């Protein structure tokens, strides 16, 4: 009665909940670097999203020439499992790793952690017109003067 | 004493030392030695016992070796592990940059099973690393060094636990292995038992013993007396040995239908096949000791009886049953307790070899898991034992060894002292070790059986206590891998001079006497009543009835850095932690005074340090050099001896040699010919003797400031030697190739004079900051300009070329002449990796002078940093007028404890001023014993005291009591060692008499051009906006998050504002702010932060619906 | 007698877990 009350106070719909379109973030924060002597680096999700897209115009082609439907559901569950692992990986089952069996980044791994809120905002960082130094006594001072 | 050419140094040593100092080196000579397998190995490890040595290599050949397939119709063996020479001298791998390494033979065969076939084949195995006599060695040309990991030892692990609900004990057992699973044999809360093997939830022993094959019957027999156990097998509920045994195998997978395999065969997979459940070698052997097996035995296995394990169960039961004692049959009695976790018996060392030994078994266990895959599906009768052989991944997992590892680390090389306490080194972390926060602050604290064998006082002051061990002075390594200890053995009251190394664990059985004992000319007692240890630890006081064992020295529980300290036992062990862990840090100078009051270590130190020249043979000196020595031996032949002339270290400090000697003189083997760094006379040295105050002044003093004279700087007694390098190289891109070259884009001429016919500078070049170092140049490509800077170029008619103007220069705050130039080319034969055309190396030198502020420090771990330079005048001085050097301030004295520098500054005084005791009638009590011969002293003195056994307090007033003036009759210093000094300032004599004296003092490396940092604008990064920070870079100062509570804490919200804005992120508003600056207009508006509306983007891409209003 | 405790519990654990993987 709370989450049904939930949708009952508010002027919004539960169609969200289920997707028909998948949006996409903006290219550079999952930029593409290259370095000297043409050593390319980049963001995890990209191939990600190339999985998603194989598999959505893998599934649109199929569909057109028709198919038992031993083929259809793997494809839709291989489609699924696509946007799970985009969003977060290792929620659903084996967690999705690459090269080093070590797992990648997903959408909550941007978000949740070590580089959370606090730790993209509220860690802190450095900015320019500073310095430091070691420190010695200035005993002719005043208390408004410094060396 | 047993040094060939030694000053005179005169001690205060009250007793002898009748075994002399082992040699340092010891712990990592011998350890290296031993997986070749030296013939000095072999006699060395052959008379000392030591029945059947094998070699390192061997150890893992003959339980490698025979290799056999799966058919068993094929097989495959190795033999004889050897080495052959170097291929070239550790200069010329230092100097051009390799593995200072030799081959390696081994000589297999391929011998058929179906008819015999003798395939022997001496296969090149690969290069492999070798250790010089300095016991280092070369990766790339770089000195890295091999750090020793504590490990806990393998074996049986006895533990009783009392649970909070009813209170009652219960006892378990750990036995573990290596490489293989665990079993417990634990007692329930209720009864009974906790037999789970490799943690399967609970057995019963008796279904361990009946489907082992044994009769209920001798369940009773055997193990009924151990009544707990009845109830075992009153409930042990199956009847049957396979019939339970099948229960077993339920225990094991479940859900399996278990055949005769899984029966027995499988649980003798598990505990009687040696092929994947191998417990040490000295694991056995402590499974041995402990148990009170069949001990006197030459066995070597790893094979696991099941009768130590019935042992164990009744040596549980009669633990948990109450008793004292124990015997077997068959074997020695056993007394029955408890074990201890931290004991150094239950805690060994991997050693290097042990280290490299596992590295060549793992590099083994990835290469032969193909050969005897391939021993299939390779063509019979076709295959060479050289067809079957990759070399390639053991020198792969060799040189994947010694990169990555934390316990190969750089050579600490800026103090002889630091390299030589980089080894000896005791390590707790690392892989097959414990995790660094997740180990509590309990294996961290000091155990009474840490005496005598691992020094408690040096470790780092950071987040490492109780992780870094050090090495004492006499300790000696367990060919098992622990340490043992000599003790002198008296009999009867009489001590022999009967040197056993011990170990730990006898020794708790066992008395050990004192080190400083009434003992009468022969090894007798003056009293009876004599302070002893138990096994606990605790300290009792015994009669002279008991005592078999006694110590050999003071200083047991003292490191090698450690007993370079004197006068320890006045000051607080925290101070002496702190300036103790100082003294590696310190920093060469160019003159190297000894020090004018030590102890018998110093010269003792840098003989075995290996950067001072020792003589290798008896001969006659023939002709020396600025920087070489022929010598001349007394049969024939000569010699040349290349001493190394302002080398770089790893940090940057000088390596410098130099000759001592004349070209003329009778020399015996062992002895110094030439010195290097910081020692002098066959000694370390740390700085230089200085006059000392201890009265505060004008503040300038305030709070472990000081002050220095001005007479140093001038007479340059603190110079520094600095070597920085710099290092560039010309590569290829896609576009093309990079060019060095003396041809340049739009420049000044100014800036290329001295620069040579090809690009870079000149032998003797003094550079500024911003100066150009090489000339390197990259094409650009094919871009379009700006018209209005086009119609420029064509107002000055210069088109520039369709290149880039990016050359090397020097960075900032930096100074000096360049000394050695090196280069290197792809296309002149020179090995350096891919993409590369050429390389060049450049060598940067600096005289810098003494500053202010940098880290000062005397040895009694006091410390502080420059605040003033004086002028010579504004100084206090004597009488007799001679200016002071330091002034120290009063309160460093109380509440850190440090009295010992007040100490040797008497001491000190007394060995500058000089003595000789009028005691022409009769000796005062205070000198009566201590030595004879001493009474007078030529000033300028070279003396010593040592760790414990040193001066006494009497005889400090003593000495004092003879006061040798300068020149004229003057008692400047008063029988209570203060004298009376004169304003430096306005003139007037002091109204009180002040302490002063000598003290010796010493330089560290923290220099203020290191620790500073400055940047208005710079380079960012690309990620993110922020500011980057390296060393080529300005550097960036972090700003964290409390201080922001703090901003908060003023509400001074518009500094914040400016802050976390246009200090940080957004780029738009940079450009804003600085080009106001520029024109002095207003300050812009801070804009949004663009930072934050990334988040928006994020919160964007996940179906959310945000907004702002 | 020589069951331990939460052995039952622990196959309702690691089968909990283990038609999960299993029919993950």
């Amino acid at each position: 009665l709370k989450v049904v009350a939930a949708f009952q106070q508010s002027g919004n719909s539960p169609m969200g909940m289920v997707l028909d379109a998948v949006p996409v973030i903006p290219p550079e924060l999952r930029p593409m670097v290259q370095l000297d002597g043409g050593r390319f680096a980049t963001s995890d999700l990209n191939d990600l999203y190339r999985r998603v897209i194989n598999r959505n115009n893998r599934l649109k082609r199929l569909i057109d020439l028709g198919a038992p439907e031993i083929i259809v559901n793997n494809e839709k569950r291989m489609l699924q499992e696509s946007v799970d692992a985009l969003f977060d990986n290792g929620r659903r089952g084996r967690p999705v790793t690459g090269p080093g069996n070590r797992p990648l980044k997903s959408l909550s791994d941007l978000l949740k952690g070590k580089q959370g809120r606090f730790r993209q905002n509220l860690l802190g960082k450095r900015v320019d017109y500073s310095g430091r130094s070691v420190i010695v006594v200035g005993p002719q001072l005043k208390l408004h003067q410094c060396g | 004493n047993s040094v060939p050419g030694a000053p005179n140094r005169v001690s205060f040593a009250k007793l002898r030392e009748p075994l002399e100092v082992p040699g340092l080196l010891d712990v990592q000579t011998d350890s290296f030695e031993w997986l070749i397998g030296s013939p000095r190995w072999r006699e060395s490890a052959a008379e000392r016992g030591d029945v059947n040595p094998v070699g390192g290599l061997e150890e893992v050949l003959y339980e490698l070796s025979p290799i056999e397939d799966f058919s068993g119709s094929m097989s495959l063996s190795f033999s004889d592990p050897r080495f052959d020479d170097v291929k070239a001298p550790v200069d010329e791998c230092k100097d051009k940059d390799m593995t200072y390494a030799a081959p390696l033979f081994v000589t297999a065969e391929f011998i058929n099973n179906n008819t015999g076939e003798i395939k022997s084949q001496t296969v090149f195995m690969g290069d492999f690393p070798m250790m010089t006599e300095k016991g280092t060695f070369i990766i790339n040309g770089t000195e890295r060094v091999v750090v020793s990991q504590l490990v806990r030892s393998p074996g049986v692990y006895f533990d009783e636990t009392i649970d909070k609900s009813t209170d009652k004990t219960l006892h378990s057992v750990k036995v573990i292995p290596s490489r293989g699973a665990w079993l417990e044999f634990d007692v329930d809360k209720r009864d009974t038992v906790g037999v789970r093997i490799d943690r399967k939830r609970r057995q019963p022993v008796t279904v361990l013993l009946k489907a082992l094959g044994w009769t209920s019957e001798q369940i009773v027999e055997r193990f009924g007396f151990s009544e707990i156990m009845r109830s075992t097998l009153e409930k042990d509920n199956t009847v049957g040995t396979d019939e339970a045994l099948l229960d077993i195998y339920r225990k094991l997978r479940p859900g399996e239908p278990p055949t005769k395999e899984s029966a027995q065969t499988l649980l003798e997979n598990l505990f009687f096949k040696e092929k994947r459940y191998d417990l040490a070698r000295v694991g056995r052997y402590k499974v041995n000791k402990k148990l009170g097996l069949h001990v006197g035995e030459p066995i070597t296995s790893s094979t696991l009886t099941e009768e130590d394990v019935v042992a164990t169960i009744e040596y549980l039961v009669r633990l948990h049953e109450g008793q004292t004692t124990m015997t077997v049959p068959g074997g020695v009695e056993v007394p029955v307790e408890t074990d201890d976790i931290d004991h150094f018996g239950n805690r060994r060392l991997r050693t290097v070899g042990e280290l490299i030994q596992n590295q060549i078994r793992v590099g083994m266990s990835r290469m032969e898991r193909v050969v005897r895959e391939r021993m299939t599906t390779q063509d019979v009768e076709a295959i060479t034992p050289q067809t079957l052989i990759n070399i390639r991944p053991v020198v792969a997992a060799i040189k994947e060894f010694f990169g990555t590892s934390q316990l190969s680390q750089f050579m600490d090389q800026n103090n002889p002292l630091s390299g030589l306490t980089h080894k000896r080194r005791l390590s707790a972390l690392g892989p097959g070790g414990l995790s660094r926060e997740r180990a509590g602050l309990e294996v961290r604290d000091v155990h009474p059986s840490h005496y005598g064998r691992m020094c408690p006082i040096e470790t780092p002051e950071g987040p490492n206590i109780g992780l870094i061990g050090s090495l004492s002075v006499y300790a000696r390594v367990n060919p098992f891998g622990f340490i043992e200890t000599p003790y002198r053995k008296v009999v009867d009251g009489v001590v022999s001079d009967e040197i056993v190394y011990l170990t730990a664990d006898e020794e708790d059985r066992h008395v050990v006497a004192q080190a400083n004992s009434p003992i009468d000319a022969d090894g007798r007692f003056v009293e009876p009543r004599v302070l002893v240890r138990r096994k606990a630890g605790e300290v009792e006081y015994v009669p002279s009835s008991e005592v078999d064992y006694m110590d050999v020295s003071p200083r047991q529980m003292v490191s090698v850095a450690t007993a370079m300290i004197p006068f320890l036992e006045h000051d607080d062990a925290n101070r002496a932690l702190m300036g103790a862990n100082m003294q590696r840090q310190a920093v060469p100078l160019v003159r190297s005074e000894a020090p004018l009051v030590g102890t018998g270590m110093e010269l003792r130190a840098a003989i075995d340090a290996g950067d001072v020249v020792v003589a290798e043979e008896s001969g006659v000196i023939e002709e020396v050099s600025a920087d070489y020595i022929t010598v001349m031996h007394d049969n024939g032949t000569r010699r040349t001896y290349r001493m190394r002339k302002f080398a770089r270290s790893n940090h940057g400090t000088c390596a410098n040699q130099c000759p001592i000697v004349d070209a003329g003189d009778r020399v015996e083997a062992g002895q110094v010919i030439a010195d290097g760094p910081c020692t002098d006379d066959g000694e370390m040295a740390l700085g230089k003797n200085l006059l000392v105050a201890i009265m505060p002044w004008e503040g300038h003093n305030y709070e472990d400031a000081i002050i220095l004279s001005n007479r140093l700087v001038e007479e340059d007694v603190l110079t520094s030697i600095h070597i920085e390098e710099h290092e560039i190289d010309a590569r290829d891109t896609k576009l093309g190739a990079e060019e060095i070259t003396r041809d340049i884009p739009n420049i000044s001429d100014e800036v290329l004079a001295d620069l040579d016919e090809r690009g870079i500078v000149r032998i003797g070049a003094e550079v500024r900051d911003g100066d150009i170092l090489v000339g390197k140049v990259t094409p650009k490509g094919e871009t379009e300009l700006t018209p209005e800077e086009r119609l420029l170029r064509a107002i000055f008619g210069e088109k520039a070329r369709e290149v880039r103007d990016t050359s090397l220069k020097v960075p900032h705050g930096e100074s000096g002449k360049v000394i050695g130039i090196r280069v290197f080319s792809r296309e002149d034969e020179d090995e350096l990796p891919a993409g590369v055309n050429e390389l060049v190396r450049v060598y940067v030198a600096q005289k810098r002078k003494i500053s202010d502020g940098d880290k000062l420090a005397g040895r009694h771990g006091n410390k502080g940093v420059i605040g003033k330079i004086l002028p010579v005048e504004d100084m206090p001085f004597l009488a007799d007028g001679t200016p002071v050097d330091i002034i120290l301030n009063t309160h460093g004295v109380p509440r850190r404890m440090n009295i010992g520098q007040i100490l040797e500054t008497h001491l000190g005084w007394c060995a500058h001023s000089g003595w000789k005791v009028d005691a022409a009638k009769g000796v005062p009590d205070w000198a009566a014993r201590l030595p004879d011969e001493l009474l007078e002293a030529q000033p300028n003195a070279i003396v010593s005291t040592p760790v414990f056994d040193g001066a006494q307090e009497a005889e400090l007033q003593g000495l004092l009591s003879c006061t040798l003036p300068n020149r004229d009759g003057d008692v400047l210093v008063d029988a209570d060692g203060k004298a009376m000094l004169f304003d430096g300032r306005s003139g007037e004599p002091f109204p009180y008499p002040v302490t002063v004296g000598y003290m010796y003092i010493m330089k560290l490396h923290h220099l203020v051009d290191d620790k500073i940092h400055a940047r208005s604008t710079g380079p960012y990064s690309m990620i993110t906006q922020q500011p980057l920070g390296g060393k080529a870079q300005f550097g960036g100062q972090r700003f964290g998050e409390m201080e922001c509570w703090a901003m908060q804490a003023y509400g001074a919200a518009y500094t914040l504002q400016e802050l976390l804005t246009i200090k940080s992120d957004d780029t738009v508003g940079r450009v804003k702010v600085y080009e106001a600056i520029v024109k002095g207009e207003n300050i812009p508006e801070p804009g949004i932060p663009e930072s934050f509306k990334v988040l928006l983007k994020e919160l964007q891409s996940l179906c959310l619906n945000v907004e702002v209003l | 007698f020589v069951w331990d405790e939460d052995e039952s519990e622990a196959l309702r654990q690691a089968r909990k877990d283990a038609e999960l993987t299993a029919s993950a």
